[PDB]
């Protein structure tokens, strides 16, 4: 089953790189974030992180 | 700072909304100290 999550971060600040997907930035923090939360989920219960998207805060 | 929307997914009949708030809550400052990042808030709904 998929889960809609939301949250907003202060360690970073928005971007035009993450404005859009063309820039590793994006790419990696995405990564990052998934890396992240395979730590958290390690719970087994986790599969991938799909259909991200990022806005300003 | 950044709002990310974005769609988690986890295998059915495993792990609840209530459960994935409960380890993020629990895991925003262990989760952070990990990889220094720093969460605002987070929120799960299954609709």
């Amino acid at each position: 089953s998929f889960f809609f999550l939301s949250f907003h971060i202060s360690n970073l600040q928005f971007n035009s790189s993450l404005e859009d997907p063309s820039t590793d930035y994006y790419q990696e923090l995405q990564r990052d974030i998934s890396e992240m939360f395979l730590q958290i989920y390690k719970q087994g219960g986790f599969l991938g992180l799909s259909n991200i998207k990022f806005r300003p805060g | 700072s950044v709002v990310v929307q974005l769609t988690l997914a986890f295998r059915e009949g495993t792990i609840n909304v209530h459960d994935v708030e409960t380890q993020f809550n629990q895991y925003k400052t262990e989760a952070a100290s990990r990889y220094n990042l720093t969460i605002s808030d987070v929120s799960v709904s299954d609709v």
